[PDB]
């Protein structure tokens, strides 16, 4: 019928299909393929921060098991349950 | 350091009568009538031709190629002191037989052979055969002394204004072997000197006596705070080891002389109680000796990072920002250090109650960051009718006595302080039920504890230690049990520590003294260095003379106790630390704060990227010490053990390797361009880790260097683990997915293992909850298997990655794991250095499985 398009690195360095974006593997040398995950040494995770100000932190940082995010979001798999504090 | 108030063996009484024997006909014969062959040992009397002085030997055939060695009065007075604890077990026996026998001498032999010994009557002698190669003598040179007790300076002694009563008088042993073959020595720690011993003609014995030395310099034989009695011999034909089992002060002489290696022990007190391993590799010393005196506690994984300490951190709010510094400035750590102001005027067991008013909240806070907090806690207890502590020792009668009866009071951080009988197992048994959280208030599961000036240190005592005519438990004397002082202080913290978690925890606790056997308990570090080059290089010796000892948990304070280092030398030193096993920075208390993150930014990034290196291989380190835990090999190793009959390694200190699988040459000089690194082996290739080109060995490579290069190169035939997600403490890595690092040996094989478990707890010996990978790779086909069947763990931890040295471009990429279809592995190859990285194999670690190149 139709079909799906593939994901480019920001940096150009590569081209991938969208099933290796966030599949906690490092293709991007600017870490752009994975934003949800910890995979790439040099990728930042956005925490939307609702009812506060939004955050970047290091992708390292996501799950660790420790609250970076007020809202909590970046630990969604470690055993960490993070409260909501942005207030 | 003031060379004054520390005794040469001149200013020693009884090292002065030893070692004023020399070389001669013996006067002690064997009386062969007496001969006793008993269900465990042979027995025979010893008489001295003169004096008429009946001594017993006991002499026995151990198994695992083993023998002992035992002399005490046949009739004594009163009893000789005979070191307890120290032995793991009672050491299993092989019989011996009458093999041969004349007027002069008796053959015996060691169950069925190979080693046999020859008893000589006169002179008394002991030779160790293997079939008919000699392998090591027993007073060929006659310098056996046994001063036998008398009726109650040979007696009272003093130095400088101490006074040594001396109730007992003379009672020295001292006993001579013989190393045909031998011209390298080592182990004996603790002294600043190089790896290979000097002899010691010409000079001063080497010294084993706990002590406290102010400002230690470098390269001479002074005792420091450690003492373990164990030397290694090796040549290109054998390796040796003898075990002095003597907890007294203690002497060392060692000559040379076809090529033979003589060494004398020179004992204060106690019996004559010596070890024979008889090897023949340096592996089967280790397992002889480990059989012996047990095998490196596996520690907690967090032990195994970075530790962040200073004298002293303010109060709660500086740990706290220190806390935050490591986070803000993106380096990893995993505990941070309270040094003595931390307590209520060094009470210990207690906090300030201004600076630490809240330590639970302080200790939740670092939990909250998965962090750990260590606390210092030294064995004198200050004089103090409102300390607790105190008031307890007291009215229990647990502290070390004087001669009157009363308790032994000295000098110390606190003032006034006495010293409890840790010799004294109910005592041990107090000191361990203390660290409950109930006794221990403000104590958490993630604080953990620091035994420092254990010697003991006194600061007005006779060498800045305890008086030789203190009384311990059972009336033994001071001089009969001083350096195993700090081990028992070792064992009772350890144990208090898993007993506060009902079992259930592993221990971390770090000492400065140690003797045999404190492997058991933890960590030892070198104590008060300098920053300065000199001891930045001496490192290296001293850990590795401690690692071949059986103490693998070594390390120095990363950037110098005493004195400020300039920023190139604090980088060099974390390179350095980064590659040791105990990793850190401590400071004495009028130096600089040097946090890693108050350098200028190019000393801030090689120290970050030196600490990402060591977080990353904390696969390897856990698995190094689980070995080590498990066989008794050391981690830390000198060259020679993995080269044994390479003799140009056989005095190397400017490097050393990681099992076999890492070679590493730290800088060391102020300035460099560049190092030279010995590569050994025939037909051996070797990985530089950073640049991956191949190098074959043996050979002196020339290494340029900028102030970011840790030479590390790993050996062809290897396999690495690596967790390449450096997260900011190893508690947050600990489920992270492992890379495979692959150095292809030029036959195209490597192989490595891989240690898990859930990092803290003894579950992985009562549960067997743990993982041993074996990962092999051979013909085309890396294969993963499991080197351990009886354990299993749940584990999210997979195989992100394989990076392969030395391999050619495949046409595919195969893997194949049990309960899944065979799956393709996209790869990508660099032709200049023939490197390999498979993407994502997305297999359990749990999971056997294989990986084809086609
Ligand atoms: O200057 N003197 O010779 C001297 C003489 C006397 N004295 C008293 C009566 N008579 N004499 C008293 C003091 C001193 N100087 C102090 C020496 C400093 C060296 C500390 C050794 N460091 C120990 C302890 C920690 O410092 C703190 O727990 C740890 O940080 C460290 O790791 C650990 O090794
Ligand atoms: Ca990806
Ligand atoms: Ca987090």
């Amino acid at each position: 019928y139709e079909e799906s398009k593939p994901f480019t690195c920001l940096d150009g360095t590569a081209t991938i299909p969208f099933d290796q974006v966030n599949d906690d593997y490092c293709d991007c040398k600017d870490g752009s393929d994975e934003p949800g995950t910890a995979a790439c040494p040099n990728g930042s995770f956005h925490c939307t921060n609702t009812g506060y100000k939004p955050l970047y932190i290091l992708s390292s940082r996501v799950n660790d098991g420790v609250c970076d995010c007020c809202d909590g979001t970046d630990e969604y798999n470690s055993g960490t349950v993070c409260e909501n504090t942005c207030r | 350091v003031d060379r004054s108030n520390f005794k040469t063996c001149d200013e020693s009484s009884f090292c002065k009568r030893q070692r004023s024997i020399r070389p001669g006909l013996s006067p002690y014969r064997a009386l062969l009538d007496t001969l006793q062959l008993g269900p465990d040992a042979l027995t025979v009397h010893l008489i001295h031709e003169v004096t008429k002085v009946l001594l017993v030997l006991e002499l026995q055939g151990l198994q695992k190629d083993m023998t002992r060695i035992r002399i005490d009065e046949l009739e004594p007075r009163r009893p000789r002191y005979r070191v307890p604890d120290v032995l793991v077990a009672d050491p299993p026996t092989a019989r011996l037989s009458v093999s041969g026998r004349d007027d002069n001498s008796v053959e015996l032999t060691v169950a069925e052979g190979p080693y046999k010994i020859i008893l000589t009557a006169q002179p008394f002698r002991l030779d160790l055969l293997e079939d008919r190669s000699l392998l090591l003598s027993v007073n060929a040179r006659g310098l056996m002394a046994f001063e036998h007790q008398r009726a109650p300076g040979a007696w009272e002694e003093t130095f400088k204004t101490h006074s040594d009563s001396k109730p007992y008088g003379p009672t020295s042993v001292g006993l001579d072997f013989s190393l045909p073959g031998m011209e390298h020595v080592y182990g004996i720690p603790e002294h600043a000197d190089s790896l290979r011993l000097k002899v010691t003609e010409g000079g001063e014995p080497y010294r084993l006596y706990n002590l406290d030395v102010f400002q230690y310099e470098l390269n001479n034989p002074m005792a420091l705070y450690g003492s373990v009695p164990v030397l290694l011999a090796h040549s290109f034909h054998r390796d040796l080891g003898i075990f002095w089992l003597n907890a007294a002060e203690t002497w060392v002489d060692i000559s040379s002389n076809t090529p033979q290696t003589d060494i004398r022990w020179m004992s204060e007190s106690g019996i004559i109680d010596v070890f024979l391993m008889l090897g023949p590799s340096v592996f089967d010393v280790f397992r002889q000796y480990a059989s012996l005196t047990g095998t490196q506690a596996l520690p907690p994984l967090f032990s195994l990072g970075y530790h962040q300490s200073r004298w002293n951190y303010r109060d709660e709010a500086d740990v706290l920002e220190v806390d935050q510094g490591f986070d803000d400035h993106n380096m990893p750590c995993d505990v941070i250090w309270l040094d003595i102001e931390h307590a209520d005027g060094k009470r210990y067991f207690t906090w300030d109650p201004t600076r630490f008013p809240q330590p639970l909240n302080m200790l939740e806070h670092l939990a909250s960051k998965r962090r750990k907090l260590v606390a210092i806690v030294d064995p004198h207890i200050k004089v103090d009718s409102g300390y607790r502590v105190h008031e307890e020792l007291r009215n229990h009668g647990l502290y070390v006595k004087t001669r009157d009866g009363s308790d032994y009071e000295g000098w110390c951080w606190p003032g006034s302080a006495s010293y409890p009988d840790f010799t004294n197992p109910r005592m041990r048994a107090w000191w361990s039920n203390m660290f409950s959280f109930d006794n221990y208030e403000g104590s958490a599961p993630n604080l953990y504890v620091w035994n420092d000036m254990n010697e003991p240190s006194v600061f007005n005592g006779p060498e800045v230690t305890m008086l030789k005519d203190a009384v311990h438990y059972g009336g033994w004397e001071h001089r009969d049990i001083h350096n195993i002082y700090g081990l028992y202080v070792h064992m009772a913290t350890a144990d208090g520590l898993i007993q506060r978690s009902g079992g259930i925890e592993r221990p971390f606790v770090l000492s400065r003294a140690f003797f045999s056997g404190s492997q058991r308990f933890g960590a030892v570090w070198t104590g008060d260095n300098t920053a300065e080059w000199d001891h930045l290089k001496i490192s290296i010796p001293m850990c590795l003379s401690l690692a071949l000892v059986g103490l693998s948990f070594c390390g120095a304070d990363v950037g110098g106790f005493f004195k400020n280092p300039e920023p190139e030398l604090l980088v060099r030193w974390y390179q350095m630390g980064a590659y040791q096993p105990f990793f850190r920075a401590h400071a004495h208390l009028d130096t600089g704060r040097r946090e890693p993150w108050l350098l200028a930014s190019q000393y801030q990034d090689a120290i970050r990227d030196a600490l990402f290196q060591r977080y990353s291989l904390l696969p390897f380190w856990y698995t190094l010490f689980y070995q080590a835990h498990k066989e008794g090999f050391p981690v830390m190793r000198p060259l020679w053990v993995q080269y044994p009959e390479d003799m140009s390694t056989f005095s190397i200190e400017d490097q050393f390797m990681l099992g076999d699988a890492l070679l590493i040459h730290p800088v060391s000089d102020a300035g460099a361009h560049g190092v030279q690194v010995y590569l050994p082996g025939q037909e051996e290739v070797w990985y530089d880790i950073q640049s991956y080109q191949k190098h074959h060995g043996p050979q002196t490579l020339y290494l340029p260097v900028t102030l970011s290069s840790i030479p590390v190169f790993q050996r062809g035939g290897t396999i690495v683990p690596r967790w390449m997600r450096v997260r900011r403490s190893s508690d947050c890595m600990k489920d992270d997915p492992i890379t495979l690092f692959v150095a292809l040996s030029p036959q195209g094989t490597a192989q490595g293992e891989l240690f898990l478990d859930d990092g803290h707890t003894f579950n992985y010996q009562t549960r067997h909850e743990f993982l041993l990978r074996r990962f092999s790779f051979s013909g085309s086909t890396l294969v993963s298997s499991s080197a351990d069947p009886k354990g299993h763990l749940e584990t999210p931890i997979w195989i992100e990655r394989v990076v392969i040295m030395g391999a050619g471009k495949p046409a595919a990429v195969v893997l194949q794991t049990k309960g899944s279809p065979e799956s393709r592995l996209s790869f990508q190859h660099d032709p200049e250095t023939s490197v390999l990285i498979l993407r994502k194999p997305g297999v359990s670690v749990a999971s056997d499985w294989s990986i084809h190149l086609r």
